[PDB]
Order: C-alpha cells, then structure tokens, then sequence
C-alpha cells in the first residue's frame, strides 16, 4: 500500500529527506540516509510490531547474539556516521548494531546482530534524537556533585584532576602524587560517570613523572600555577612519548619565562593539549591562540567565552579581578578581539573541542547547551559554511558535535571504546527531545543501562507527573554503577596491576594513541591556518583576514528552557 | 518552510511512503461472530486468530494484514470486513501464536499441490474450533 | 508532620509557582517551568479546594494563555501531568493543551 | 491490688475486650486475647521494670536465648494471628516469641525464648500496632525512588522487573535476559527493600525461559506487549511447575488470539497469578474478572481503583488514552460496572491481593492507605460482613490485611520467612499509631534493625522536633543494609551459585512452594464463585447476584493526613 | 550564607506554611500538616523576632482554633515541638494541647 | 519541567529571599543569610527581567543598607556572587561591598 509522509512520521518519525529543527535554533538538520527499510518496522507496544514469534524472537538463547536492548526508529546525530535513521542494538554493554532490527523467522532485511529476542528490552527512539555523550577534558574535581549537572547536560566523561576544594585544585586539573592518586581513583568509584585523572607536570627528572604514571594518571597538566616553565613541557612531554600519555597545558600568562614562541619551541613538535586557547582563562597574553596554527596542537576553549556575547566583558574582567584576588594584567587577560576570534575558529574548524574548566572559570552543565548557542549565533552571523548543503545545517551541526564527543575522545586517547555511535564501541548515549536538544535530555545511558534521566512524582501512576527533575537510575546503583563506568589509567598502571593494588570495582581502561596524533586526525576540526594578533590591538587575523563577529543579544536554548 | 516550523518541528517532504509493494495480496471476508470486540495487528498470523472470527482460514496460511506495521483491524460484533492479507518474509517460520503451525509456512518448490504440513495445519485448525 | 516522599516533592511545586505567579504580574512572559509550574498548581489546589478531576482540568486549562507566555513554550507544553489529592483519594489530572 | 482499665491503659495500653479506632474510619478492632498476665508488665524507662536484675537479667550470655530486641505491650494485627496483646522478641534477625517478656528470676509466666537481658534493646509498643510489612507483587522498576514512598507507606518487598525508564518497563515488569537479571540484581543491592525479579515468559521452546530462571528470577511475567498468546503461557507454566516458580499475566485486552476462556483454557489448571484481575490495567475485555472463578487462580487487583470513587471514571479514561498515546478501545477498556464489582468482590474475599502497578497505573506508596479505604468504604455500603462479630470489625480488618500480606507472600512463594507476625519468620515489621493507621507508619523493622522513620531535626535535643519527615536509619546504611535485606531467587539460581557469579552481599533466598497452591490456600480470601459478565451493559452477576456499590465522595485517611 | 543542614531544613517549614496561611485566607480548613506547619513558624518567627520561649508558647498555643481545622486534627496534634534560635540560643519550645 | 541540578537548587534561595523581605518588612534587622538571600535574588530578578550584567551589580550593590542589617553582618558580606540566567546565557555577577 501507500502512505502519506505525514502519517508514517507520525507513526515512526522522519525518513530520508525530512527535516528537523534543533530547539528553537535556526538549525535543520536532515536524514541522510534510513537504513530500517519501509513496512517491518520494529515498535514496542501493546498490538504493535515486537510481539513473541513475530517482530520478536522466541525461539533463540542469547548466545546466539541476540540483543539486550534496541533502540527503535532514532535519528542519529554522530560526527562519524552523520544524519540517520536506524535501529540501534546493544548487547554486552556495547553497540553491536545500527540497521534494521527484527526477527529473521518473519521478515526480510534484518540486520545480522540486531535479532531481538527473549533477551531484549526496548526503547522507542521514534521522535528521538541519539547521540554519544560528551566529555569533558577540563574538569577540575573541586566538588563532586558535578558529575550530576553534567549528567543533566549529557556529558558522561570526565578528565581532570584534583583532590576537593584545595587552593590548587581552585586553579588547576592536577591529582599530585601516587598517594593522591590513589585516593582519588577510590573515591571516583563513587561518582556515575567514567574519569580519567590528570597528574602534575612541573618536574625536573623522569622520577616524579614515572611515579604518578604507575599510579594510574592519564595525562600531566602543566600550569603556571605550578610553573608553566621550558623545564616543565619538555620533561612532560618527554615522558608522555614513554608512557602513552597526554600532556594538557596552562600556559605562561605573565610572560615570565617567555612568549607564546618560546612555549611553542618546548613543545618540540610533540603532541600537546592546549587548555583555553583564546587565553581568557589563562596563556601568554595577548597571543596565545597562534598555537591554533600548529599541527602537533589539539586545542581547546573552556565553555564561558562561547557563545561571544553583550555581558560577556563585564563578566569576565570581574570574574579575574576575584579568581584571582586582584588592572593591567586585566585588561591584557581580557580582550574582545581575542574572544570574538575564538568564536569564528571554532567555525571554521580551527579550535577543535569544547571543555568546561568546572568551577574554575566555566560551567559542567553547560558544553552541550553552549555548543549549540554557538552554532545558531555564528548561523546567524556568517550563513552557511560553505560546505553545507543548501537545505541543511548537517555540516555545521556535525562540526560542533565533533567537539563534546569525539574530538576530546581522540585527544585522551579513548576513541577505541568511547565518543561515537558506532560498532564496538561503549554503549555512552544520549537520548534527546528535538524541541530540547543540547539542553535537557530525556536519558543517559552509561554502559548499556539507564543511570540518569528525568523523571517526576515516584508515587505516581506514570513516569510523566509532575514534578519532572533529573534523578538517578538503576544503572546509578549498587555494584552496578561501578561495573557500567571506566576509570581510565595508563599501561603502565594497567600493567603493575592498578586495579588489584588501589582496589578498584570499576572497569580500568588503558588509554592508548594519544602521542601519534595530529590536529589532522580530528574529525571535522581539522583546520591549521596562519593565526596574527596584533600586540597592540589585539585583533586577530586567520590567513590575512580580520576575525571576528558582533555579541549576542539573545540566546538560544536559554531563558525559554531554564529556571537556573 | 523554516520560517514557521514550531520548536523541534519536522519539516517533511511531500513523495508519500510505498511498503510493502512486491508482496502478493489475498482478500478475505472476515465476520465476528462472537459477542465481544476482535482486534487484529500488522504482524499476527492471520490463520490463528481468535476461534470466533469466521473466514476462509486456509486462505490466511502465512499470512498478515497487508497494513502499517505496528497498526491494527478492529471486528466489531456481527459485522463483516474484507481484509488484504500478504505473506510473511523472512524464513516464513512461525513458531507460538496458538501452536497451529509451529513451522514453515512456505509454499515450497510444487506450483498447483499444498504442502502436507499445510493441509494438517488446516485439519488441525478446524477440530481446535477455529471457524471456517 | 510526618512528610512522606511525596509530600515533600510537592514542595518544590509551590515555591516555582509563587516566583512565576510574581513574575507573571510585573507582566513577564513566562518560560516552560514557570508556566508548568502555574498550571500544574492550579489542578493541586483545585483538588483541595474539593472540585472534581473533570473541573479542576477545564480550570487548569485556562490559567495561561499564548499572550502569558514566550514565543514557542506552547510547542514545549503540549499537555501537564500531575497528581493531586481529591477528596475521594489520589488521582491523576491531565491537562490537554494547557496555552491555548 | 484493683486498678481501673482507664488507668491501666494509660499504663500499658489496651487489654482484652478493649475496642482501637483505626484512624478516622468507622472500623474498631477488638482485643482478643492478652498474652502478657497482670501486674509483671515490662516497660522500658527510669524507674521502671526493665532495669538489672528486676525485668531484666543481668547474669545470662547471649547464647542462652537472650533477646536482641524486644517490642512491648503491643497489638498485634496480623491475618494468621489475629488481634493480641501480647510482647515481641527478636533474635538473630528473626521473630522468636510472641507472648509475656522478662527475667525468670523475679517473675512468673516468661515466655520461653523471651529473656531480656544484657543484650537486649527495647521498643515500647504500649500505644502501638504492630503489622507485618507489607508486599508489593506488580512493581515496575522504572525509578529506584519508589522504594521510599513504599518503606513509607509500610511496604518492604518488591517483586517486579524492569531495567530503569525503557518503553518496555514503562509498560511490564520484565527484566528480560541474564545480562539484564544480572544487572538488575547488582543494582538492588543499593535498595532497602527485598526484592525479586521476574522474567519474559513470551518464549516457544524451553531454552529461552530456562536461561533466566539461572540467571536468578522468580518468576516469569506474560504480557500483551510482549505477546500474551497461548504458547507463551503454556510453555511459561510447564517451566514454571519445573522451577518451582511464579507465573504472572496480563492477558490480551484486544481478544486477538482469544476470549478469556481460552486464555483460561491455556492455563490448563497451572497455578498462575492475575494482575489487574478487573480489567481496567489490562485484560480481556469486558470479562477477565471471570479469572477469579478458578482454584488454580491466585487473583490481584491494582491500587487505582480501589476504593471505587467518584473521579474514578474521568482519571482512568483520560489515563490511557495517554497511557496508550491514543475510543472504543477506551470506553470498553473503563467499566464502571466492572470496577465496582472489583470493590465487592474483595471484600467477599474472591480477590485475593492489593498491588499497585508503580508508575504504570498505579501507586507505590498507597497500597496499605487504600486497603483502609476499601474497608471501611464498603463498611458503610454493605455493613458487617456475615463472619463479623457484632462488636467489631476484626473479621474485616483481617481480610483485607491479607490482601498486603500473607496473600502475597503465598503468592511468589515466600511466606516460609515473610508475611505474617509468627515465630520463625524474618522480622519485616511495622509499627503504627492507630490515629495514623495505614497512611503514616512510625517505622519500619527490615531484619531486625529499623531502616525508615519518621525523624525531626536531627540537631534538636530530641527526636521529635519539626520537621518530622521520613529518612533512613541505620539498617539502611553501610554493609547493614544490604545484610538486612534478601534478594529472592529460583531455587535453580541458588544452586548454580548466583550469589558469587553474581557477586551479591544481600540475603540470597530461594523461592519455594509456588506449583501447589491454589486459591483456598490463600488466607481470609479463598472464595470460588460463579462470576457472569453482561457482554453489553458489563453488569456482573456473583453466584447469580449483581455485584455493585455506589461510589464515595470521601476517602478516610486522606486529605486529613495528607499535604502530597 | 554557609546553610548548614539545621538552617536547609527549616525551609520546608517555611514553604509548608506559607500554603498554609494562603488555604485559611480562603476559608480552607487545614489538615494535620498545614496546622503543624503554621504553629511551628508561629514559634520561629517569634524567636526571631526576640521574645522569650515563655511568650512564644502562649503565641503559637492561640494561632489556631477548632473552627479553623479539619474535625479530628486536634487529635492528631496533642502538641507540637520546634526548636528555635533565640537571643540566648537554640531552644525547644514545646507548645501544648496547641488546638483549642 | 525537566529540572536540572541547577535549577533545583536556586529554589532554595527563592525561599530563604522570600522569608526575608519579610522580615524587613517588619522592621526586623537581618541577618548574615537573610541579607545574602536578599541581593543574591536581585540579581536573579534582575536578569530575567533581561538587564545586563553592569546593570543588575547596580541594582544589587544598593537594595540593602547598614541600618537594615545587624551591626556587623557588613564584615560578613564583603561580596556576593551568583549566577544568574541572563538573556545571552549564563552569567557570574559580583556584586562588590553590597552593605553601604
Ligand atoms: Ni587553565
Ligand atoms: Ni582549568
Ligand atoms: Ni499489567
Ligand atoms: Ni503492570
């Protein structure tokens, strides 16, 4: 038979050429590509499709391969496979499937691995938007009730350091010491988000560096705090090359030991993580974001600066002035030329993630919202890239989702198991309404089970009443929040037996590639342009052209959505 | 347009959706003849339905409702519908429902003869009382 | 008092909607919340106040309207579940398309 | 010496003869018997009879049967006890004595195995009611949360499924597959209430449904939306009777397969447990309250409609028709006549167990509010039930507590160790004030050690300072709370050693005697009549007699109570 | 403000009667938590406000009558006790037989 | 409403604001908590009313004076800080010496 688009959308939501409108932004997105075919499709429900003997295996033990969940008719918004319609099968905690689920018995086109069954548990993705969860690069573990306001923006990952509110855990992403270390790796296992710590750069010998690494570390943050000296980078680094780990920096504000120059020659070529890249929240003034042109740099910004707006100078020069108990180191920190610069090169795929700097200058539960904002402002500002499709926003969109997913993955040496929709990969989704996109999910699955979502009246006779706040789940519970989350740690930690010496119920994950990567490997911010700031003022030039764009009035996914 | 779509609104294309196109469809009379509503969906095997709906059963042998998956047919007491039926896909291996077939329910290779498996399936249908 | 889980959730109900009921007269036009927040309130206290399921719901589906509220909240709201207190017990009230 | 029972009251509480409203209802128990004499009665405090070597023995070890706790001066109401005055002992987590506590070495008639002594700690039960916690049978493990709504309103067991807020969940209580079971088994250990798991029984062959049963369930639940087709049930109950576990349905509301004669048909005189056995939560329409007709039916009702009120029509129309997203599937899906014959034919006693569907109709944390309600509803319209003594309500009373708690446990095969105040069994307990008498419990006893009360301003100079609201207690905190609580298992499962494969630290107990009980095994609700369902009108007849009651205006212990 | 779990607390209290007061101003007869909340913050507010325990006591043991409760509360509430922060400290007032 | 962690919790400041203005309001003197409830949500106020970040630390740095507070409390609230949801988003406010 034959069926109107109108009336198949709402049964099953949009198919190939249908578009979706993010929020109350100016972006559409538009399905590539459905991959579910047309007439066997797989939906939950009393009379419905997946049904014992029909949709629905009754006859198959889980052994053979039959899922242990399905997600139904979901778009997929991933920087890997773009803009889809699929069916999404999880099994072992992990994605074993993207195609057309069902019962092989009864109907044609099933995808091998998505066979439901017995085993199989069901989520309705009709009207649904599914991504990978965001990670966070830049958390200090100042409190650990972000984990929740995270959680709440669908960001699951966690990398920094610190030790609770001490004066230098305010100020940097560091876990000094193998007893600190350990400390912290034990306390994590009580938070529903996986992590990733982050180590103290600032040593002369290999000693110092080797010990934090067999403790478990991922990564050394060098910070001017701390010294953010030629010394620092170059042992740092050094030692990262040895232990296949990261090295993330802070770099010299006061000009000191250097200029942005010097720091790029102790880089040595070797692959760096640069922390907010514009410099507002710290780095060589006023020109710290040339180390954006650079191909051995993954940068970064942190979330306040993004999108650029009206208060955005206000704020932060009152903000330093306070972070930092204080005129002429703030008017130099501060710059709208600089800001308004970030802002265009994360456009154009220069600055290549998004970080949030947690109660350190920006906001854990904010990257996703922020991310959007950004696109829909520089929409607005500049139209379309000029790879984007006429009637779409999927290239733009895609470019700002590669930021809070898998470029940060890439960055920390995660992206075999975490950061894309993809086969093999670590079941880390994000659940999504169109009409809240970035802002407020509906559900976070952490490692193949629900540990957050929004959820009202516990008491009620549905899941829906009144009052609807973000709780934890099952997944979020007992041994089970241990066994669906990752503490990342290095080989070297993974093979002195971390997991037995520190006591660990988590799943301990050796993070790997970190150190043969380049700003080229980075999924749709790949972009080394010539980057000139002019020392006087301060105006920004990206291959000879002025960089910048106008603040903001208004945001997106802002006061309509937000209580806060 | 754009312009006009409400917050998380779809824009969709006009080409209406075609399914299941290439499947051969058999009409059948169906009367409830029961005191109490029927409702039949996409994906159940049409043969094993509830004993007092009366119909050409051997007809609906491997056969569904040739509608939108995950919609349904409502028989209303003494009434009479035609219903399109088509055949299932994949291994056309049907196993629960009332365990009238628990098997194959293909044709098999023998154009102009049934299958023996059907013609007991049939048999076994009307002494269960699954009226034809 | 002996507050039970429930009991204390509603709480929260309460204090969103005193601030929204203020907001809403310095003319502010409400955001998602708030405006759940407004409508949900007015089905609570309709079914302490006595009314039945049947009124409270007509009363709760005319407290806003599109003029109350910011451009788009109507398409976030297209109903508000909540479950009050009746004299006869417990029960839910669904509210159809409350900003009209 | 003479004391007049005014007096003596105010002393010790109520003795025999002695008549206790239960709350602002119309219903009066009676005291039966008293258990502990005249003139020796124990009570805690200065001054008073359980000081060393007076009440108490200051000379006997643990190991001479001494008590760990003792609850004094207490009635009890318990379905197999009846109405008593009695003192109550604790041992070792179980319930060792009901009867007259103290020393033996200065007072005559002491109950064997209730010495108080050195060991022992003592609550003080003189103006209190002592039930057994209830249990929940149709629990949807969407929220974790429910668990302290239901502590809350004196329930302490859960048996259900799910796996957090999935479409499939939302609507059964499947945990389906031995991944999901595991999971889920893993995250209940962070619950303060028993538990267990039920399993999808929608399978053809035995593999599929044997796989579970090891994983660790129940039971199996047979559902609509999985398909609840006569295979599913037959092959469901043959693997049943062969697990020595539950079965649990909800039938076909479409009659697709079938009228509920032939879902009665595939039973195939199977033990089997029916939810919403009504209809209005699901089943065979107008008529699978007929179910309740069968000795081999242990039939269930959800909470919503019970009692049978006037917004009672409105809520549940309006309430599927966004359960189901959605006419006449609606009006022939809400029967008033068939919801009133619900109410009566409870309290006749062919409806043998209250449950709440949580979070999927009904309501986790009014399960013993609404049994109250009920009774004391049908008081008014039907007067005292035939078996009632003209005094009191105890035969009443007693029927209907039943329903929360033997009943169940009979159920899912479970009342070896919960379900009723007997020695031998697992002290799950609840104390009540009658004023607030199935609404707003005092505590909650889970193996021994209270885990929920209602506790004031922990600051305060005492326990009872404003605000009095419901938290965790000690039972309920660190390795205790998972050592006072038992996660129920197939026999199967115990023997395949789920409790190291697993890893859990609760109590790991088998189910038992399920296959063999029928509907006259039940307690006060063992009632097999002739039940005729109008297939026009929906008018039921019970042994030829219209069975229907008029709907209440008022609730008791409701809005007095109550701000929610 | 640095809110210690003490201070948190007590907000409850203060939304519970801040209901509580709107209800009776309708004519609304109070139920068991509404009548507990609106004597409890009588207390409170008198603390606060510098009057001896003595004093608040009297006050908040004549805020609410018979008239101005659901029959049978008074039953329930045989006395309320909150402790308040008064010039020389915290101390527990206890209010007794509170409806009269 | 899908409240967030953030959301939820600046319900408390709403709360302690409003038991607050009325105290001052009777002539009472505030206090520590009190006093950085009441500029904390004029902040809030103020950036839902749609004001910039310059403006709102205005408005907050004058709602409170000396004689409205205890003598003292000046010491204890040398400055406030909040986030607040501004029309660009999200945003820190100083409010710099706000007793005078
Ligand atoms: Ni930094
Ligand atoms: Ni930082
Ligand atoms: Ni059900
Ligand atoms: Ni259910």
């Amino acid at each position: 038979p034959q069926i109107s688009r109108q009336e198949y959308a709402g049964l099953f939501g949009p198919t190939t050429g249908d578009k979706i409108r993010l929020g109350d932004t100016n972006l559409f997105i538009e399905i590539e590509k459905d991959l579910r075919g047309y007439g066997e499709e797989s939906v939950y429900g009393g009379g419905k499709s997946l049904r014992d003997g029909m949709g629905a295996n009754n006859h198959l033990t889980r052994d053979n391969g039959v899922l242990d969940l399905v997600i139904t008719n979901v778009t997929i918004v991933d920087a890997r496979l773009g803009v889809i319609k699929a069916d999404v099968g999880i099994r072992d905690g992990k994605i074993a499937g993207i195609g057309k689920s069902g019962n092989p018995g009864v109907m044609d086109g099933v995808t091998p691995g998505l066979v439901v069954g017995v085993s199989t548990d069901a989520i309705s993705g009709e009207h649904l938007i599914l991504t990978a969860a965001g990670i966070d690069t830049h958390i200090h573990l100042i409190s650990p009730q972000q984990a929740y306001h995270a959680l709440s923006n669908g960001v699951a990952t966690f990398f920094g350091g610190g030790i609770g509110p001490t004066d230098g855990t305010n100020g940097t992403t560091v876990t000094p010491g193998p007893w600190n270390i350990r400390q912290m790796l034990r306390s994590v296992e009580g938070l529903p988000v996986n992590v990733g710590i982050l180590g103290k750069g600032n040593s002369y010998g290999r000693g110092p560096l080797l010990e934090q690494a067999i403790a478990g570390v991922v990564g050394y943050k060098v910070h001017e705090d701390w010294g953010a000296t030629a010394n620092a980078l170059r042992h740092s680094l050094r030692m990262a090359d040895e232990m296949d780990i990261q090295v993330s920096v802070h770099t010299d504000s006061l000009n000191e030991c250097g200029y942005v120059e010097d720091t790029i020659d102790a880089f040595e070529g070797r692959t760096i993580h640069t922390f907010h890249t514009e410099g507002a929240g710290g780095g060589h003034a006023p020109d710290i974001i040339r180390v954006a042109s650079q191909p051995n740099v993954l940068p970064s910004s942190t979330n306040p600066t993004l999108p650029y707006g009206v208060n955005s100078q206000a704020e932060l020069f009152d903000m330093i002035m306070v972070c930092h108990n204080l005129v002429s180191f703030a008017e130099s920190r501060v710059r709208p030329e600089t800001i308004a610069a970030e802002n265009v090169l994360h456009d154009m795929g220069v600055i290549s993630m998004f970080s949030s700097d947690s109660q350190a200058m920006g906001r854990v539960g904010e990257n996703w919202l922020r991310v959007m904002q950004t696109a829909n402002a520089m929409k607005a500002s500049r139209g379309k890239l000029p790879e984007d499709a006429p009637g779409n926003d999927n290239f733009r969109v895609l470019r700002y989702v590669a930021k809070i997913t898998i470029n940060p993955a890439i960055a920390q040496g995660v992206s075999h198991v975490i950061g894309s929709v993809e086969v093999g990969k670590m079941a880390d989704l994000v659940l999504w309404d169109p009409r809240f996109f970035g802002a407020k999910p509906k559900m976070v699955i952490k490692g193949g089970m629900i540990n957050w979502a929004a959820m009202g009246d516990p008491n009620a006779s549905l899941p829906t009443p009144q009052p609807v706040f973000y709780r934890p789940m099952f997944g979020a519970m007992g041994k089970t929040m241990q066994d669906t989350c990752v503490t990342f740690v290095s080989q070297a930690a993974l093979d002195d037996g971390v997991k037995e010496k520190a006591g660990l119920d988590r799943q301990v994950i050796a993070v790997k590639n970190c150190r043969t990567i380049s700003k080229h490997d980075l999924v749709r911010n790949d972009q080394t342009p010539n980057i000139e700031v002019d020392p006087e003022t301060f105006a920004v030039k990206v291959d000879g052209v002025h960089a910048t764009c106008e603040p903001i009035d208004t945001a997106a996914m802002n006061q309509r959505y937000f209580f806060g | 347009s754009e312009q006009n779509t409400p917050l998380g609104g779809c824009i969709l294309a006009d080409t209406p959706i075609t399914f299941n196109e290439n499947k051969p469809v058999t009409k059948v009379k169906v009367r409830n003849t029961g005191d109490r509503p029927i409702q039949v969906g996409s994906h159940f095997h049409f043969f094993e339905v509830n004993r007092a709906l009366e119909f050409d059963r051997a007809a609906a042998y491997g056969k569904r409702l040739n509608i939108s998956s995950t919609t349904a047919i409502r028989f209303e007491p003494g009434d009479e519908t035609e219903v399109p039926l088509i055949p299932f896909g994949g291994k056309q291996t049907l196993y629960g429902f009332n365990n009238l077939v628990d098997g194959w329910t293909g044709e098999g290779v023998v154009p102009n003869s049934e299958r023996p498996d059907k013609l007991e399936a049939i048999r076994r249908a009307a002494e269960r009382g699954f009226k034809s | 008092m002996q507050l039970t889980p429930r009991e204390v959730e509603k709480l929260m109900i309460y204090t969103l909607s005193d601030v929204a009921f203020k907001r809403k007269a310095r003319g502010l036009k409400l955001n998602y919340p708030e405006a759940v927040s407004i409508i949900t309130v007015t089905a609570m206290e309709g079914a302490r106040d006595g009314k039945s399921v049947e009124d409270v719901m007509k009363e709760a589906s005319k407290v806003l309207t599109k003029d109350d509220v910011m451009d788009g909240v109507a398409d976030l709201i297209p109903n508000v579940q909540v479950e009050a207190i009746f004299t006869d017990g417990s029960r839910l009230v669904t509210v159809h398309d409350p900003i009209k």
